[PDB]
């Protein structure tokens, strides 16, 4: 007879958290894998969202249980660190907790469960690293295969042939492939434009802007010299309170004339540099482009794009080599950007786009134009392309590749079963639970594919025991096979981060024993 | 209760005399008197358990849920959400005792309740309430004269402060701060004696700043002969300590001058604009140069300043405080001996104050800083910095120390001292009994009742101390009458002796006289009421 | 009779007055509720709580900090509010002990209710408790040891104190890691106690062991547009100027002219004033310019043309930490460059953490301020890690201030209880029976510590009491196996400051709650 | 400053001067005079006392008591 | 320092009972003696009753406090045993309790008050018998 | 009081079956101690009568009849001896007559 445990609310709270987490995991289990389907989510305001992304789904469904909120945060963290695996990580967490259920029932302490899970996590990191193979970013076929694998799960998979090479070119254009250890995907701009179909998605090497052109008649410019103007082309206005007191009739005409002359001198100093395309920053508190200024620029045959946003300035400069000018005195030729073409293109009556294509200084920036027949499919195309870019980012960060189709999860189950048999004690039960919990991703892949999950997962385990560690669930043939012939590969970072974050979240939730209702 | 008018007519026609007479109430006569007495007795029996060293505290909760633990009768009755008008009168009585004296706020209420409780039995026997009030006035006069007779006197000099420290310890014995009994008494005495006008016999409490900061221990409470401010130096790279500080006190913001009248400075040319720019620059430089040429090593402004002024102070090695409040500016001037300057042009080396130490003080893991100004030459201002483990004990420490300061003030106003522990009350009760024996009119009963009421304070002390009330009080009364010693009272602390002059239990004569007078006057005003009218709901 | 139970009620509709037993009942029940709530978080094997606010934001916190727990609950019992404020003041004074002071106060009040039932006056109880507080103070102070002189032993004591502070918290998973982090970060302050100098950046993602202490400094601000991104041998000007449509402080000033030409001349003059300001800045010989305020397009362009990296919109804390880390002087006037000290660091680059870019200052000069990047799987994990790190850093700062240390694992509480017991059995009267209760509460502290682990608390506290009665003043709980051991060897040591504060604040709050015999509530504002 | 009009008029009738909207002619005929001026503490409040005016056609009662209504009924009496 | 008396509800109950009893006594005090007057009592049903009899008055006014009910029963018992004195007995009871008020406040135990009252009662019966004439 | 001690023990983390076990052992010990301390005087008629008077006095001490305990003790003892060994307590009729003093009561 040990300690009576006079209180049962800690155990009830643990069981409630485990139940909530397993419920979330089982709710999103259906959106896992190439044969997984999407969920529609109608917000309280009526914003509809069709998606296959686990992080998106969990953030969008306003879960209420604390454990479910924590799983949402877990999926967001996985989306940050890897950008792919946001469903697998939640499923793994839910499964680990569902195993903690029976462990707790057996009568093991939550601290012992947590420590044994940490042990299993370290061993599993070892196993995944051993499974991994190195990759060179020059292996364009390997990159294409990673991107196709990332896209197979999404609505954009019949267009994978189109969006994988784009997702590889984009990332390979915004990094120095020899020195890069990461990538900032803010260098990759995505522009969602309704209309057409997803086969109309495009990779624009130059710059794309949604701002409209103010000139009528001047839509296309060849051999374009472009200048960014952070000052206002309108009547002068000091930063102090200023007035113009008229006391004689002559001063009225004088005021109008001097205003005209000021504006004309401005536009002449602009024209004198050879600038024929003019991007004007957005200006509140003062008119950035007066009617006089627009008249004069149009007469001088200069394309004008105002309302540029103060957050797109660094991007536009990085793109077309321009330098932002805030005083007319410093507006010279060395502050311009040379582009082989600047055109206002129409998209079959579905809007207009300004494309600045060709650049003498195309500095590590690219844009992707996302087309589509519906707002929902456009949003999911954007999310999926982001997932592909994040997969390439994982490959850039960690030069290691792992097979897919549940092969890593199955190898984990197997080798951690062995580890458990070697770690005799009460940690053995917990490690065996960890293994059987990691055996759930292949089971889910099979279930979603439409196979018999038990038979499929047993065949997988048997073949991995024989030694085919690169063996997985071939949803094309309908059974098990060497998954590299199907070319299902994913960065090691995805699986490693998923496992790590799921284990940390499980340990945190296991360290909880009470819930309070603050105020 | 009863209604204003219950006839509606001897003819059946409507009889409406007072507005909303049907919703209004009225109580008349002896039942009204007894209702008053019941309410007053309820209040007094609430308060009587907070009397003496072994007295317990009360936990007051306001409308918004803030908690106040206290033994102060005035604070209790002010925090008390009373609806009865006689209870409101008793709250006013206690507040009056606090205003005039600053101590006795519970004795006044207990005594008034006892007087009304005895008037209850006198009214039952059929005496006119005005006759009761007049007998109470007579007995109160007798008791006041007996207090003047048995009073003692203490020396209020600054050389030997032991009598004043004993008085303050007696005052603070009943408060939660009796854990630091002598430290608190010492700092109250030193505070009033530092800031007290001996010739005028006046003590201005605006010159005593009582500041509290959570953290530390109650034992950390100390007396600063100077000022503490809730500010820090204006620039984070300024030094946090300044020794031999010559202080410039200024009520001019370190900013370009600005007329109070509606003004428009017109810029009409690039030359005008550049002249304005140079004027602003030179104004900032000239301000800082004037402060430096005055010889000051520290500046204290009331109205804050801007980046140029802050950096110029830093460059010129002039630590500075900004956004100091008017009262603290005044206290800093008074303490450092400096004069408050309204503009820099009017600043001279003689208008500066001197403090031997100006320091910025931290409070652990808080990020909040305080500024101490001390080591002045002859600071006529002072600060009491109170520490403790919670805001409840900090607030109680504040009010208890206020009680102690008020007691020392009352000593400075009149040095005569009676000894407490109920001894003075027992002696006045004996004197009143003797005068009632010599009184042959019908007021004899009222005076005997007044004596029996005066005797409730020793009984209350005994009860709160667990002793048997009647036994203890009768024995000490018998001893007082046998061996003439009006310093025989209740051994609340169980020191063995009943001699309060030996236990150093000390009260102020004006305090006791004010207690008796206020209780008697309010009891008279209550007994004189025989009709209440109140609106419905 | 009584205020409430009188033929006339003297109160406004909605008020109330609980008398002696009712008041003591509600007070003891509230305090003991608070204490039972906050325990089970006590000690290495303590477990966390979910706060789960109920507002329209429905905040969600996972905490082990007693101060945080008490702050984030809707309390309506006045005595409970007293204990809550006590724990808050403990958290303000030091950064640890916020659960131990509350548990101690609650146990003392439980024993006090027991004594009231034993028919003891709640003034004899406070008297005996004051005597016991004196005895415990003296025993603790005599048991304290100081190693600030020996630098190596002081470093070891710092590592042990950080480890003991983190043991109870979610960071015990990587305790050997976060201990080193916290100790290095508190030593980088070079004796200063400014805990604002230690900045903590919580970056969602990564494991909790991916967290680190930057060898230099990190800043979550942006660089201008046409300005460099890498700078070697950086000379830095930290400023607080306007550099944003900076107007002459004369506020009645207005431009009143008769010509648009004159308006344009004045506008050009404003621009020339800004240009001259920028030129005065550049005459300091700098490569980096940090401003507390914004930097508008024109000075941004000027700094870009000059080849200077101009970081804008750092805050008061940002520029303070930068001055501490580089050595510069926060300036707002540039007419005396010889007097403005510049900051230096070997390199300033832009690094990635998660998906966000940050300014990285490497090779800094002073380093008296620090940046800690906290990585984690959930925002709850990150917030709890920040709270735990704040605890550890506060304790290490308080120890650098006062190097006195005191062994943990219930050794200190048991020693104090031993002293109180000697005083009690040598003192006559019922004050002895109250001192014994004081000691019982002191013993109930490690009792709870052991209970939360799952051991035979009664047996282990009996062993500890026997050891401290025999004279093994260093015996404490060994929470690895669940036995008693030598705290001096196991490295379980606490700050004398924190233990003394726990003791004294608990005794003080219990005293102030015990003096209450009436609770008079006023009609809620509703 | 902000002295009430009635107290100012009483100070005038007591000390023997006149109230001046302009400070340009402050002669001894318009200035007032008393034998003693003091600021003292009176029961929690601070009061300014002008005493010693022999030509005073005014007086000020200062009523003490333990309640607002006590003092009000004293004033009515 | 004796026993703390951690509970105050006993004293509150004693004082409430004493107050109720004294209130009844003072309410019927006016119907005592040759110069005493009668009370009219209109029942809930509207049955009017004018009376000078203490037992009748107390039985007809539906007193609610327990002590007042007990005084009603006391007056009924006096009406049974003697048929005269039903007002004097209630007044005496109320007055004895009104004295218990100040005794309790002085700090005497209710048991001591009861025993001393029994002593005084026996002595008073002795005194009244001495006064009596056959 | 037993349940108060049991809550204390549960807080001490003792199983409420170990508590019942120890309580049963304690009940056995208390039973045996009580039974060994018990004394019988039914044989001696005079001492048995004295024990009856003492038991009646002890039973009435706690009650309102402690005022006239020496009277009501004799009442109760005589009334229980008039039953001549039978236990029929309905045989003892009690008539409550309002009026008179409590000492006017009789058998
Ligand atoms: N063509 C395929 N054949 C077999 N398995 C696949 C294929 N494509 C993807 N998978 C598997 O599907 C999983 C990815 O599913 P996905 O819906 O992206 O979940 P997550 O968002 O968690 O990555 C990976 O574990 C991968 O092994
Ligand atoms: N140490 C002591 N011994 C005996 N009597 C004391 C002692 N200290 C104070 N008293 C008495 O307690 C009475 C109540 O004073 P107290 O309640 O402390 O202040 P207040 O009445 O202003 O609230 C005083 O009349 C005083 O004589
Ligand atoms: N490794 C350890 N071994 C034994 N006791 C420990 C250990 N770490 C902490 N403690 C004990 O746990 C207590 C700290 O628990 P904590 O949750 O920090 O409470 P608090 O918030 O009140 O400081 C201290 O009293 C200390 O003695
Ligand atoms: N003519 C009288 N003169 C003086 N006293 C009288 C006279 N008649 C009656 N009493 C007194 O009045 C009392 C009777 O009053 P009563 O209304 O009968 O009250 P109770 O019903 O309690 O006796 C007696 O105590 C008696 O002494
Ligand atoms: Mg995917
Ligand atoms: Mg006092
Ligand atoms: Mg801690
Ligand atoms: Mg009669
Ligand atoms: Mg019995």
């Amino acid at each position: 007879k040990g300690a009576y445990q006079d209180r049962d609310k800690p155990a009830q709270i643990r069981f409630s958290n485990i139940s909530a987490a397993k419920a979330v995991a089982d709710a999103i289990r259906t959106s896992l894998g190439p044969k997984g389907m999407d969920k529609m989510i109608q917000d309280g305001k009526g914003d509809v969202t069709i998606t296959n992304d686990g992080a998106t789904i969990l953030k969008q469904m306003q879960v209420l249980h604390p454990a479910a909120r924590m799983l949402v945060e877990l999926s967001k963290a996985q989306d940050i660190e890897a950008g792919d695996g946001t469903t697998s990580v939640v499923i793994i967490a839910g499964s680990l907790l569902d195993s903690c259920t029976k462990l707790l029932q057996k009568g093991i302490h939550p601290t012992i469960i947590s420590e044994s899970f940490q042990k299993a996590l370290e061993k599993g990191i070892e196993i995944l690293t051993d499974m991994s193979r190195p990759v060179e970013l020059s292996d364009r076929e390997t990159l294409l295969n990673s991107a196709t694998t990332s896209l197979n799960s999404k609505v954009v998979s019949q267009y994978s042939s189109l969006l994988s090479p784009m997702s590889v070119n984009a990332v390979m254009k915004v990094i120095d492939p020899a020195t890069a250890t990461s990538v900032d995907l803010r260098d990759i701009k995505i522009v969602k434009k309704l209309g057409g179909t997803i086969d109309d998605c495009e990779l624009v090497e130059g710059l794309v802007l949604t701002q409209k052109v103010s000139n009528s008649g001047i839509t296309r410019v060849e051999k374009a010299k472009i200048g960014l103007i952070q000052f206002c082309l309108s009547a002068p206005k000091t930063d102090m309170d200023n007035q113009i007191v008229v006391s004689d009739y002559a001063q009225m005409d004088r005021v109008l004339r001097e205003e005209r002359a000021y504006i004309l001198n401005l536009v002449k100093q602009i024209k004198k540099t050879g600038c024929n395309v003019l991007l004007i920053q957005k200006s509140i508190l003062r008119d950035a482009l007066s009617d006089l200024a627009l008249h004069f620029l149009n007469k001088m045959k200069i394309m004008v794009i105002k309302d540029i946003e103060r957050e797109d300035i660094e991007f536009i400069c990085k793109t077309i080599g321009t330098k932002p000018v805030a005083h007319i005195d410093q507006f010279t030729a060395d502050m311009l950007g040379s582009a082989e073409l600047a055109e206002e293109v129409n998209l079959n009556g579905s809007g207009k786009l300004l494309k600045i294509t060709g650049c003498a200084s195309p500095g590590k920036t690219v844009t992707i134009v996302v087309r589509g027949s519906n707002k929902l499919v456009i949003e999911e195309a954007e999310r999926s392309i982001h997932d592909a870019l994040c997969v390439i980012r994982c490959l850039v960060k960690k030069r290691a590749l792992i097979a897919g189709g549940g092969a890593p999860e199955i190898e984990l189950a197997l080798r951690l079963t062995e580890y458990s048999r070697t770690l005799s004690g009460m940690e053995s039960y917990c490690v065996r639970a960890f293994a059987d919990a990691m055996e759930v991703i292949p089971s889910t892949l099979a279930e979603n594919a439409g196979l018999n999950p038990i038979s499929t997962v047993t065949e997988l385990r048997n073949r991995h025991a024989q030694g085919e560690k690169t063996a997985g669930i071939n949803v094309r043939k309908g059974g098990i096979s060497n998954i590299l012939e199907e070319l299902v590969v994913q960065p090691l970072l995805v699986s490693v981060s998923a496992l790590t974050l799921a284990t940390e979240t499980v340990r945190s939730i296991l360290k909880i024993d009470d819930v309070v209702n603050t105020r | 209760a009863s209604m204003g008018t219950l006839a509606f007519d001897e003819y059946g026609r409507p009889f409406l005399i007072i507005k909303d007479q049907d919703r209004k109430s009225r109580l008349m006569g002896l039942e009204a008197l007894k209702s008053h007495i019941m309410a007053a007795k309820a209040v007094a029996n609430t308060m009587r358990t907070s009397l003496g060293p072994n007295g317990l505290d009360k936990m007051m909760v306001d409308k918004d849920g803030d908690v106040t633990v206290t033994n102060d009768g005035a604070t209790i009755l002010s925090m008390m959400d009373v609806d009865h008008q006689i209870a409101k009168l008793m709250v006013e009585l206690s507040k009056s005792q606090d205003d005039e004296i600053g101590d006795g706020t519970t004795g006044v209420v207990v005594l008034a309740g006892a007087l009304l409780e005895e008037a209850e039995q006198l009214l039952d026997r059929g005496i006119h309430p005005i006759r009761i009030a007049d007998g109470y006035e007579q007995a109160a006069r007798v008791a006041i004269e007996h207090l003047d007779k048995i009073s003692d006197s203490v020396l209020v000099d600054i050389k030997d402060t032991e009598p004043l420290i004993q008085t303050a310890k007696t005052t603070l014995g009943s408060k939660v701060v009796n854990s630091c009994h002598r430290q608190m008494a010492e700092i109250a005495v030193n505070a009033v004696l530092t800031v007290a006008d001996m010739e005028r016999r006046d003590v201005d409490f605006e010159l005593i700043k009582v500041e509290g900061k959570v953290g530390g221990r109650l034992e950390d409470t100390k007396l600063i002969k100077g000022v503490i401010v809730d500010k820090d130096f204006s620039h984070p790279q300024m030094p946090k300590k300044v020794e031999d500080a010559k202080i410039a006190i200024l009520t001019c913001p370190f900013e370009p001058p600005k007329p109070k009248t509606k003004h428009k400075l017109d810029v009409t040319s690039v030359e005008d604009y550049k002249a304005l720019q140079k004027y602003e620059k030179e104004k900032f430089e000239e301000m800082i140069q004037q402060i430096k040429e005055t010889g000051a090593n520290l500046a204290i402004c009331q109205w804050g300043f801007d980046d140029e002024a802050n950096h110029l102070l830093l460059q010129n090695n002039l630590p500075a405080v900004r956004w100091v409040g008017g009262p603290e500016i005044e206290l800093i001037a008074i303490a450092t001996g400096g004069r408050i300057v309204p503009r820099f042009s009017e600043l001279t080396a003689e208008k500066l104050g001197f403090a031997g130490l100006v320091q910025e003080i931290s409070f652990g893991t808080t990020k909040d800083k305080m500024l101490v100004i001390e080591q002045c030459k002859n600071s006529r201002a002072v600060t009491i910095f109170i520490r403790g483990g919670n805001k409840m004990i900090i607030e109680e420490a504040k009010r208890s120390l206020h009680d102690a300061l008020c007691v020392i003030r009352n000593l400075i106003r009149d040095n005569r001292v009676v000894y407490g522990g109920g001894a003075a009350e027992i002696s006045c009760a004996l004197a009143v009994s003797q005068e009632a024996d010599k009184c042959p009119t019908l007021e004899q009963y009222a005076m005997r009742a007044f004596a029996d009421a005066l005797e409730v304070i020793p009984m209350a002390l005994s009860e709160n101390s667990g002793m048997n009330p009647i036994q203890t009080m009768t024995e000490v009364r018998a001893r007082q009458v046998k061996e003439m010693n009006p310093a025989l009272g209740i051994d609340c602390l169980h020191k063995g002796t009943n001699d309060m002059k030996q236990q150093h239990v000390i009260e102020t004569l004006i305090g006791k006289k004010q207690q008796i007078s206020l209780a008697t006057q309010m009891v008279r005003m209550i007994l004189k009421i025989d009709d209440i009218r109140k609106p419905g709901e | 009779a009584s205020l409430s139970l009188a033929p006339v009620n003297i109160f406004k509709a909605g008020a109330d007055e609980e008398r002696a037993e009712t008041a003591r009942l509600t007070s003891f029940i509230g305090a003991i509720a608070i204490g039972d709530l906050v325990k089970s978080t006590l000690g290495p094997k303590g477990m966390d709580k979910i706060l789960l606010s109920s507002g329209r934001d429905a905040s969600l916190m996972v905490t082990n900090d007693g101060a945080t727990i008490l702050k984030n609950i809707g309390v309506d019992n006045p005595a409970a509010k007293v204990l809550v404020d006590m724990s808050r003041v403990q958290d303000d004074e030091v950064g640890d002990g916020t659960t131990s002071v509350t548990v101690l106060a609650a146990e003392l009040l439980r024993e006090a209710e027991s004594l009231i039932a034993k028919k003891i006056h709640p003034q004899t109880i406070i008297a005996g408790w004051r005597e016991a507080t004196k005895a415990a103070r003296e025993a603790l102070l005599s048991s304290a040891v100081d190693h600030g002189s020996d630098e190596v032993k002081f470093r070891q004591d710092l590592m042990n104190i950080a480890g003991t502070t983190l043991s109870s918290k979610l960071l015990t998973h990587h305790k050997d890691h976060f201990t080193k982090l916290a100790v290095e970060a508190v030593l980088r302050l070079k004796g200063s106690g400014n805990l604002e100098a230690i900045h903590i950046i919580k970056k969602l993602g990564g494991s909790l062991a991916d967290s680190y202490l930057d060898e230099g400094f990190l800043l979550d601000k942006k660089i201008g547009v046409n300005q460099p991104k890498r700078i070697e041998n950086a000379k830095i000007l930290i400023a607080n100027t306007g550099m944003d449509t900076d107007k002459i402080k004369i506020f009645g000033s207005r431009v009143r002219v008769d010509s648009t030409a004159k308006v344009a001349e004045i506008e050009h003059a404003e621009k020339e004033k800004m240009k001259e300001k920028v030129e005065r800045i550049l005459k300091h010989g700098i490569n980096c310019f940090i401003n507390r305020q914004l930097i508008y397009n024109y000075p941004e362009q000027l700094f870009g043309a000059a080849g200077v990296m101009a970081i804008e919109h750092a805050d008061f804390a940002g520029v303070e930490r930068l001055a501490l880390v580089t050595g510069g002087e926060i300036a707002s006037t540039f007419d005396h460059p010889e007097l403005v000290k510049l900051g230096s660091c070997k390199l300033i680059e832009e690094v990635m953490i998660g998906e966000d870019k940050l300014i990285h200052f490497s090779g800094v000069a002073l380093g008296e301020a620090c940046t800690i990047v906290l990585r984690g799987a959930t925002q709850q994990i990150l917030d709890e890690a920040e709270r735990s790190l704040h605890d550890a850093l506060c304790v290490l700062a308080q120890t650098v201030k006062d190097s006195r240390t005191v062994y943990g694992g219930g050794c200190s509480e048991m020693l104090m209880a031993h002293a109180v017991t000697q005083l009690a059995n040598r003192t006559p009267g019922k004050e002895a029976v109250a001192m014994e209760s004081y000691a019982k509460a002191l013993r109930m502290l490690p009792t709870i510590i052991a209970d939360n682990a799952g051991y035979d608390s009664a047996d282990l506290v009996a062993q500890l009491r026997a050891a401290h009665s025999e004279g093994n003043t260093t015996a404490g709980l060994d929470m690895r196996e669940g036995t008693i051991g030598d705290m001096a060897i196991l490295g379980i040591t606490e700050s004398f400051q924190v233990k003394r504060q726990v003791l004294l604040s608990a005794a003080e709050a219990a005293e102030v709650i015990l003096r209450v015999d009436n609770i008079i509530k006023a009609a809620p504002r509703k | 400053g902000r002295v009430p009009e009635e107290d100012l008029k009483r100070t005038m009738m007591a000390c023997g001067g006149s109230i001046q909207t302009s400070v340009n002619a402050l002669s001894a005929d318009v200035l007032g005079r008393c034998q003693v001026f003091e600021e003292t503490q009176i029961g929690g409040e601070r009061y300014n006392f002008f005493t010693g005016c022999p030509k005073a056609k005014t007086c000020t009662f200062i009523l003490r008591g333990g309640a607002e209504q006590f003092m009000e009924e004293t004033e009515r009496s």
